This record gives C-alpha cells, sequence and structure tokens, in this order.
C-alpha cells in the first residue's frame, strides 16, 4: 500500500513531517497525492490535495511535498487540536485509488488537568426492575489515563465493573465512565458506594447511599 | 453540495450490506466521480469503488472487487454499495465522498466533500433496545439520563428537545461483557431552575425503534 509511519509523537509549538511511501504507479506517476485528518466523530478532513495545495478553510500551518515516490506532510506550530490520525491517498493507474495505513500523532506538554467526577445511584424504576445501576462519570481530565476503585461499605467492589477507556472531549481534555451493576437487593444491603478515580497519583472520590 | 449515508446499522454475517448515499447541491450525472469509503473503528480508511457520474463506469478495490457492487440512480440523485457475503472484518463506518479532480491523467483525482458516515456492524447478535433511565440530581446541579443495554450502536441524546446545548455532556458507550452498550448524558444546569424549568432528554436507538423522551426530577 501506501506506507506511514504508525506512530509520531512532538511536543507543542514544534513542526512534524509525516512521510507516505507508494510507487511510480501512484505517487510518483501523478502529482495528485491528497492528505486526510481524521478525529474520532467527524468524516475524514481533507487537509492537501495535488501534493501541495490547501483547500479554503485549511490552516497555514499544513503543507504538502513529494520526492520520487514518496510524499511528505508537515505541520508546524503543533497544536492539541492536531492529534489525530493522518492519512496519505492517491489515485492509482490506471483505476483505483489506495490510502496509506495512516499516522497516529501525539502532541506532548499539554497542561496537566485533574478529573472531575459525578456518580449518581440507581433511578426508582431501575430498582423496580431488581436492578441497579451506578453511574460514575469522570470528565476534564489530562493525560488521559485514570485508575478506578469502587467500594461499598469502604471495602474493594471488584465484580460487576466496567469501565471505558477515555477519549477526547471538544476541550481536548478526556472522559471516561464507569458502571457499577448490581441487584437492588445489593444496593440496599449496604449504607454507601464510592466511585474513587485516581489520575496522575492524585484521587478523587464521591459517595452515594441508598 | 452534500452527501448523506443511509442503510442498516446491523447485518447478520454471510448476508448482504447494502447502502445508498443521497446527494444534494449537485447533480450526480456531472463529471464527478462518486466514492465509497470505510474506516472499522480502530483502524486504518480504505477506499471500496467509485462510479464516473458522467458514463457511470466502476472501478472497485481490487481486494473486494468480487465483493462489490456500486449503482446510481440519476433521478433521486442517489448512487449505492452493495457488499456481499460480509463478516465482521467489514464492520465499519461506511463514508460516500465527491471525488474531484483538474485533469486526472495529471493529477488523479481527491475527496473534497464527504457524508457524515454510516457505522455498520456485522454481528449475528439480536437488536435489543435500551432502558431509559432518569439520573435525578449547591447552586449547581447535575442530572441526566442512563440508556442501558442497547444493541447495536449509536444511540442519540438531545435534552428539551435540541433547545438545550450548553453544559450538556453524553459519554462515549461502555461495552459490557454481556455484548451490549450503556450510555450516559449529563446537564449541569442551575439549582434555581429545578422545580421551574423542566429537563427531558430525548433518547433514539432506531435499531429497536426505542424512541424516548423521559422527564427528569429531583427524588421525591
Amino acid at each position: 500500500a501506501l506506507t506511514q509511519p504508525p506512530s509520531v509523537s512532538k511536543s507543542l509549538g514544534q513542526s512534524v513531517t509525516i512521510s507516505c511511501s507508494g510507487t511510480s504507479s501512484d505517487i510518483g506517476a501523478y502529482n495528485g497525492v491528497s492528505w486526510y485528518q481524521h478525529h474520532s466523530g467527524t468524516a475524514p478532513r481533507l487537509l492537501i490535495y495535488e501534493v501541495s495545495k490547501r483547500p479554503s478553510g485549511v490552516s497555514d500551518r499544513f503543507s504538502g511535498s513529494k520526492s520520487g515516490n514518496t510524499a511528505s506532510l508537515t505541520i508546524s506550530g503543533l497544536q492539541a487540536e492536531d492529534e489525530a490520525d493522518y492519512y496519505c491517498g492517491s489515485y492509482r493507474s490506471g483505476s483505483t485509488w489506495v490510502f496509506g495505513g495512516g499516522t497516529r500523532l501525539t502532541v506532548l506538554g499539554q497542561p496537566k488537568a485533574s478529573p472531575t467526577v459525578t456518580l449518581f445511584p440507581p433511578s426508582s424504576e431501575e430498582l423496580q426492575a431488581n436492578k441497579a445501576t451506578l453511574v460514575c462519570l469522570i470528565s476534564d481530565f489530562y493525560p488521559g489515563v485514570v485508575k478506578v476503585a469502587w467500594k461499598a461499605d469502604g471495602s474493594a467492589v471488584n465484580a460487576g465493573v466496567e469501565t471505558t477507556t477515555p477519549s477526547k472531549q471538544s476541550n481536548n481534555k478526556y472522559a471516561a465512565s464507569s458502571y457499577l451493576s448490581l441487584t437492588s437487593d445489593q444496593w440496599k444491603s449496604h449504607k454507601s458506594y464510592s466511585c474513587q478515580v485516581t489520575h496522575e497519583g492524585s484521587t478523587v472520590e464521591k459517595t452515594v447511599a441508598p | 453540495v452534500q452527501l448523506q449515508e443511509s442503510g442498516p446499522g446491523l447485518v447478520k454475517p454471510s448476508e448482504t450490506l447494502s447502502l445508498t448515499c443521497a446527494v444534494s447541491g449537485g447533480s450526480i450525472g456531472d463529471d464527478y466521480y462518486w466514492n465509497w469509503i470505510r474506516q472499522p473503528p480502530g483502524k486504518g480508511l480504505e477506499w471500496i469503488g467509485s462510479i464516473y457520474g458522467s458514463f457511470g463506469g466502476t472501478n472497485y478495490n481490487p481486494s473486494l472487487k468480487s465483493r462489490v457492487t456500486i449503482s446510481m440512480d440519476t433521478s433521486k440523485n442517489q448512487f449505492s454499495l452493495n457488499l456481499s457475503s460480509v463478516t465482521a472484518a467489514d464492520t465499519a463506518v461506511y463514508y460516500c465522498a465527491r471525488g474531484s479532480y483538474n485533469i486526472v491523467v495529471l493529477f488523479g483525482y481527491y475527496f473534497d466533500y464527504w457524508g457524515q458516515g454510516v457505522l455498520v456492524t456485522v454481528s449475528s447478535a439480536s437488536t435489543k433496545g435500551p432502558s431509559v433511565f432518569p439520573l435525578a440530581p449547591e447552586s449547581t446541579a447535575a442530572l441526566g439520563c442512563l440508556v442501558k443495554d442497547y444493541f447495536p450502536e449509536p444511540v442519540t441524546v438531545s435534552w428539551n428537545s435540541g433547545s438545550l446545548t450548553s453544559g450538556v455532556h453524553t459519554f462515549p458507550a461502555v461495552l459490557q461483557s454481556s455484548g451490549l452498550y450503556s450510555l450516559s448524558s449529563v446537564v449541569t444546569v442551575p439549582s434555581s431552575s429545578l422545580g421551574t424549568q423542566t429537563y427531558v432528554c430525548n433518547v433514539n436507538h432506531k435499531p429497536s425503534n426505542t424512541k424516548v423522551d423521559k422527564r427528569v426530577e429531583i427524588k421525591t
């Protein structure tokens, strides 16, 4: 296919170049390499076309070039926004179209942010169906790694826990959520339940009670 | 100029995946390439094929060619994708995209306008509609809705029929060991507004026709 580095890691403010190695039947047969940016939740976004042209709306910071069968995307002045997957692609003689394998760009040096934690008890109507789901919502943290601990009357709860992989919010911090699935009997059998979120060595805890 | 994918969000293994793209703000019969592109969640973009608007000729990804059909309909202004004998490898967000160009023999073409994408899950698992539970509620208070145990993705949530957007946070779904999804949506509101303003989450899980507007009130 078209070959890209799988990962590139840089720091805020710095510049990065992503390569894209094809063949003389695509990148070296046309001036027709394009580049796409992809964030989760949005269609891919066209950044560069005809090797180096920018469509309106794409910043000055993005540029493209090629040399022989390898195309290159350079992004200058890296911001938190630029963290995304980047794909090159090209028409291929004489009839098909091929994407590069993609490059995950990580931008380091972003500000640390501690999570906010919101914990809800089960609803009345769920309880009436003899179930009880506790919902621990975790938001506005960076970097995107947390450890969640559930407790019942101060004792550790391992069963019934499911926790999401963190994903980026629009404000470029992370969110995640943790669900403790119990029966209503279980819920009523304790004085309280706690959700404890540990982020970079610091812990934020919330408690609910029947 | 706009494109919009539609089709079933769930297809059983070995069956045929079908999708349609509705194009607005331009004739499909014009000198454009009309393309199908997909992306399995967590994996790379893959061109499926194209149909050329002016003459109707098709070109397909060689690794898919035997299973792929692309058609177009000049009236309705649509083109569509048929992908036969699917497997879990075919689970992906499917996009339609316009391919524009200058000269092609010198420049090939590129995708300038894209649809929003439609997730298609290939699975033999049953569709299952969620239960929708209120998450009942200081100067400020968080309240929400739990959308519990559904399949497949996605579910949409808005608040007060789309008039309340400030302070809304809808969380990505958890996938439980059961194979069922759950998600929550929360809005933070002034506490003084409670008892005055009504808060309703508008939940839609189209595969199961679960369409619920749930009022969220402080527990009594």
